[PDB]
This record gives C-alpha cells, structure tokens and sequence, in this order.
C-alpha cells in the first residue's frame, strides 16, 4: 500500500551495484541520527570512512555566502517533502578530488510510535 | 541546523 511504497525507493538505495553511495537518517530537528554504509563496506574498498566524513563536512560547509547545502536541503524538504542538492567536491585523505550530490524526502511512518524522518542518499560522482 | 560535531559522527560509526 501507500506506506509500503515509501520504503521501495530508500531499499533499492541501499544495493545499488556501480553506484557508489550511502545513506544517512535525520531527525526533523535535523540532527542525524544514523548512517548507512553497508553498501561501500560490501564493495571492499578501503577508505569508506574517510569518503564519508569528507562528503559530510563537504555537504555542511557554507557555500561561500550562500548556506551549507545541508541547510538548504533542510529547510526545502521539511517545508515541501523532498529536495536536493547539486555536486559538491571533497578531497579525499590521499589527495584524490571526488565530487557528489545529495537527494532526501521526508519520511511519515505507519508505526505510531515512530516519528517522521529525512532520508538522505548522498552519491558519489 | 547544526552540523554533527566530530563526536556524532564517531558514534554514527561505532554503534
């Protein structure tokens, strides 16, 4: 049904071969509340956490005098449901530049106990 | 928001 449909996407997110990504959980405060890495992790290369600390920082880090495409994407999806970012670029711990974008969507789960929730995929380029 | 402080992100991982 229509609950089940929201998880279609963020589980097909989370085994998508060629693509290198992960995934990450907010709270609606915006804080983060888990990680997703067991697609990296499974295609054993080393380096994972260094790529995903260093897309992170990137993806908080103001944009010059505009804010952090994480602000941006925050505010957009609680007040509409979903956004997205363009590419922000990183350099990696052993100087290699990589570049990725962000998507997320505002979650409403059918448990009562839960609350609503932001996923995020963020995709490396 | 705030971003996650460098704590956060070390437990995102370990846990």
């Amino acid at each position: 049904d229509i609950f089940e449909a929201q998880k279609i996407e963020w589980h097909e997110g989370a085994h998508m071969t060629g693509v290198e990504s992960f995934m990450t959980k907010q709270d609606t405060t915006g804080k983060i509340i888990s990680i997703d890495t067991s697609s990296l992790r499974a295609a054993g290369r080393t380096g994972w956490e260094d790529l995903v600390r260093k897309c992170i920082y990137a993806f908080f880090q103001p944009q010059g005098r505009e804010p952090s495409y994480a602000r941006q994407l925050f505010q957009e999806v609680m007040t509409r449901g979903t956004a997205s970012s363009p590419s922000y670029r990183f350099i990696l711990n052993d100087g290699t530049m990589l570049s990725a974008h962000t998507k997320c969507k505002l979650c409403y789960p059918q448990s009562p106990d839960m609350q609503p929730f932001i996923m995020g995929i963020h995709i490396i380029d | 928001l705030l971003p996650p402080t460098e704590q956060d992100l070390l437990k995102l991982a370990l846990y």
